[PDB]
């Protein structure tokens, strides 16, 4: 079995900027590798086959060059029409491994999250559950860490995180972190706070909440 | 099978076939249909 | 123009078989291989197996050898895959693809994809809980609200604010399953001195259960 | 380190070589159709002693000598498989020309060639399975061409039966058609030699190696000698002995080339991609040498 790995897991570049992505093969495959490009919510399309030749109906800016175990895919001029995952594949073996992905995303000026925290709803408590939702909107670098201090103390047992992909009108991200608690447990800890740390600022911004007003 | 070549009794290369429109010498020959070729790691071995 | 048409989305309980079709048009379909690719949303692609509709010759991945069966049915020109026994692991997006040379294994034409969800949870209407800012109620310059929905099994849920209105600063986060049921939250940001004065509501529809829930966020 | 010319299969010279080979086959069959008649073919079919002994010799010696040669010379697995596939191939039509060179009862020659091809399309995978145990555990049984064999047999038999009918109907066109066919055969042979020399280039030196040359030289000579010995052992007619011996040594290497190309990627079979060519030139040279020896012996008799 041949394992295929792509060097940059994620890569950000502005429109009109040259960029390359590197693929690595476990063994020699004698340039039997092909490149696929998949856009958001679309089936993948063939881009380059045999690691050199450009597929039919592809822009000429794409270029691939490599043999053996090192392969590359230069984009040269960058256009907004191409922004998505890129994939590899080999024909040498039988299993036809596909390798991991490589995502291209728009670049913009760094932004700080707009952290907001919310208490469980009044009718939410009557059912028998308690959910505390902390929102993090409009931050460009997508590598934040959210910490839940129930009383000056962290906890990650019931924390569920959801990430929003980079939007269209803007080019930022959004993350919702919800911590779920059973009834008769939410009221034995008084205060709550969600902590967000980000590369835009050294100190982590704090949004707090007290159950008893 | 996956071999659809018409062999030529006088011939020494894979493209020497008795087929009227010589596709075997074109850019896209289609006389073989086996994409799952065996890499055979121990091919270069003696027993 | 060569085109591959897939069957459509499927929802099946674990342990039961399911089959999907890849109807081929624009070419002969009898002298070209067809490959099946499974892609998970959070993982890479993988190759299931290949079928030659002309003679029925098939090759399978070793991992998928046990639980994948490929059929040609050249009369209708629709290739089939059978998933045999099903588990929660193999819930992904399935692609039918066609080669170009029959000698190399790079696929050129892909289908639209078939989504298969494996889970035993029965359909359940969502429960909608409003989200309001804490007791601070600081005006600042811009105010954000939210609408939390949870406990719904399928994924047709669409959340809108005041129906036509807003839809400018809203955000909907992807659904995540917790206890075999899916939960998502939607947030809307509104200029200050507007939400307390004028209601914002929260429109959520669940076509699978044919239930539409409408409720408004009031300050606490 | 084996390299191929940048555009080997796809080139005008290779296309011309293919057309010239096709014309060679057609005109060889047409010119050969003069020397055989229906009645002798029927007589040889009714009495299958020569036909059966020829099949036995071919299909009990060629795979056997291939396997023994590979085991003795301790060849690489890919080389052993290549020579095994070459041995398992049916007798080529060059055996008919060689039999014509030794005036060897061409009716039996063509009958043996046709029956050998027909038995090949059935029992070649069987011999491959029962002789490749130990090298390439892969199936290698769907890679052998099946419909192509039948089409090639029919396309070979058509011009020969055309020539036979033209003979039996009216001899008068022998001295008007045979001489012309011989002339075109000569020019096409010269063209084949120069075109193969141009196409192959200097990549053949990679195929040159003391083991492959030794095996591909021993195989046709051993085939000729064993066929002659085995046919003489059964008290067969001397003409029948000569034609059986000359047929059992000739092989159709095109089948081996296609099978090896289908089964493995070009990089696996790199240096021995030219093995069918080596076998062809060595069998041609040994056949010419045997022709010269036979004619010298005939001069000795006179």
């Amino acid at each position: 079995d041949i394992v295929m790995t792509q060097s940059p897991a994620s890569l950000s570049a502005s429109v009109g900027e040259t960029v390359t992505i590197t693929c690595r093969a476990s063994e020699n495959i004698y340039s039997y590798l092909t490149w696929y490009q998949q856009k958001q919510g679309k089936s993948p399309q063939l881009l380059v086959y045999n690691a050199k030749t450009l597929a039919e109906g592809v822009p000429s800016r794409f270029s691939g060059s490599g043999s053996g175990t090192q392969f590359s895919l230069k984009i040269n001029s960058l256009q907004p029409e191409d922004f998505g995952s890129y994939y590899c594949q080999h024909h040498y073996g039988t299993p036809f491994t596909f390798g991991t992905g490589t995502k291209l995303e728009i670049k913009r000026a760094d932004a700080a999250p707009t952290v907001s925290i919310f208490p469980p709803s009044s009718e939410q408590l009557t059912s028998g559950g308690a959910s505390v939702v902390c929102f993090l909107n409009n931050f460009y670098p997508k590598d934040i860490n959210v910490k839940w201090k129930i009383d000056g103390s962290e906890r990650q047992n019931g924390v569920l995180n959801s990430w929003t992909d980079q939007d269209s009108k803007d080019s930022t991200y959004s993350m919702s972190s919800t911590l779920t608690l059973t009834k008769d447990e939410y009221e034995r800890h008084n205060s709550y706070t969600c902590e967000a740390t980000h590369k835009t600022s050294t100190s982590p911004i704090v949004k707090s909440f007290n159950r008893n007003e | 099978g996956t071999n659809l070549s018409v062999p030529n009794p006088l011939g020494f290369f894979p493209d020497h076939q008795l087929d009227p429109a010589f596709k075997a010498n074109s850019e896209n020959p289609d006389w073989d249909l086996n994409p799952h070729k065996d890499n055979w790691p121990d091919a270069n071995k003696v027993g | 123009e060569v085109q591959l048409q897939e069957s459509g989305a499927e929802l099946v309980r674990p342990g039961t078989s399911v089959k999907m079709s890849c109807k081929a048009a624009g070419y002969t379909f009898t002298n070209y291989w067809i490959g099946w690719v499974k892609q998970r949303p959070g993982h890479g692609l993988e190759w299931i197996g290949d079928i030659y509709p002309g003679g029925g010759y098939t090759n399978y991945n070793e991992k998928f050898k046990g639980k994948a069966t490929l059929t040609a049915d050249t009369s209708s020109s629709t290739a089939y895959m059978q998933l045999s026994s099903l588990t929660s692991e193999d819930s992904a997006l399935y692609y039918c693809a066609r080669m170009k040379i029959n000698n190399q294994a790079w696929f050129a034409y892909w289908g639209q994809g078939t989504l298969v969800t494996v889970s035993a949870a029965k359909t359940t209407p969502p429960s909608v809980y409003p989200l309001a800012p804490g007791s601070a109620a600081q005006t600042n310059s811009m105010v954000t609200l939210g609408c939390l929905v949870k406990g719904y099994f399928p994924e047709p849920v669409t959340v809108t604010w005041n129906s036509g209105s807003l839809s400018s600063g809203v955000h909907t986060f992807p659904a995540v399953l917790q206890s075999d049921l899916y939960t998502l939250s939607s947030s809307v940001t509104v200029p200050s001195s507007t939400w307390p004065s004028e209601t914002v509501t929260c429109n959520v529809a669940h076509p699978a259960s044919s239930t539409k829930v409408d409720k408004k966020i009031v300050p606490r | 380190n084996f390299t191929l010319p940048p555009n080997f299969g796809k080139r005008p010279t290779d296309l011309a070589l293919s057309v010239i080979l096709v014309f060679m086959l057609f005109f060889i069959m047409l010119s050969l159709g003069c020397t055989m008649e229906f009645s002798k073919i029927k007589a040889h079919l009714w009495k299958p002693k020569g036909l059966a002994i020829a099949l036995v010799a071919q299909y009990g010696i060629m795979p056997l000598t291939a396997f023994v040669l590979g085991k003795v010379f301790r060849l690489k697995n890919i080389e052993a498989l290549a020579i095994l596939v070459c041995g398992c191939s049916p007798g080529g039509n060059l055996s008919n020309v060689f039999s014509l060179a030794m005036k060897g009862d061409m009716n039996l020659s063509i009958v043996m060639t046709t029956c050998s091809t027909f038995c090949a399309l059935g029992m070649m995978p069987l011999l491959l399975y029962i002789y490749s145990r130990g090298i390439y555990d892969g199936d290698l049984k769907d890679k052998v061409p099946y419909k192509g064999i039948v089409i090639s047999l029919v396309l070979v038999l058509i011009p020969c039966t055309i020539g036979i009918v033209l003979k039996s109907k009216r001899p008068q066109y022998m001295r008007y058609v045979i001489k012309g066919g011989m002339i075109i055969i000569l020019l096409c042979s010269v063209a084949v030699t120069v075109l193969s020399a141009i196409n192959v280039g200097k990549s053949i030196m990679f195929a040159m190696t003391p083991l492959l040359i030794a095996t591909s030289s021993l195989m046709p000579f051993i085939g000729f000698l064993l066929g002659y010995v085995l046919s003489a052992l059964f008290c067969l007619n001397g003409r029948c002995r000569r034609t059986v011996s000359m047929e059992t040594g000739c092989q159709n290497v095109q089948l081996c080339s296609t099978i090896l190309n289908v089964a493995f990627p070009p990089e696996v079979i790199g240096p021995l991609f030219f093995f069918p060519l080596l076998y062809m030139i060595f069998q041609l040279g040994e056949g010419l040498l045997l022709i010269a020896i036979f004619w010298c012996y005939e001069k000795f008799k006179t």
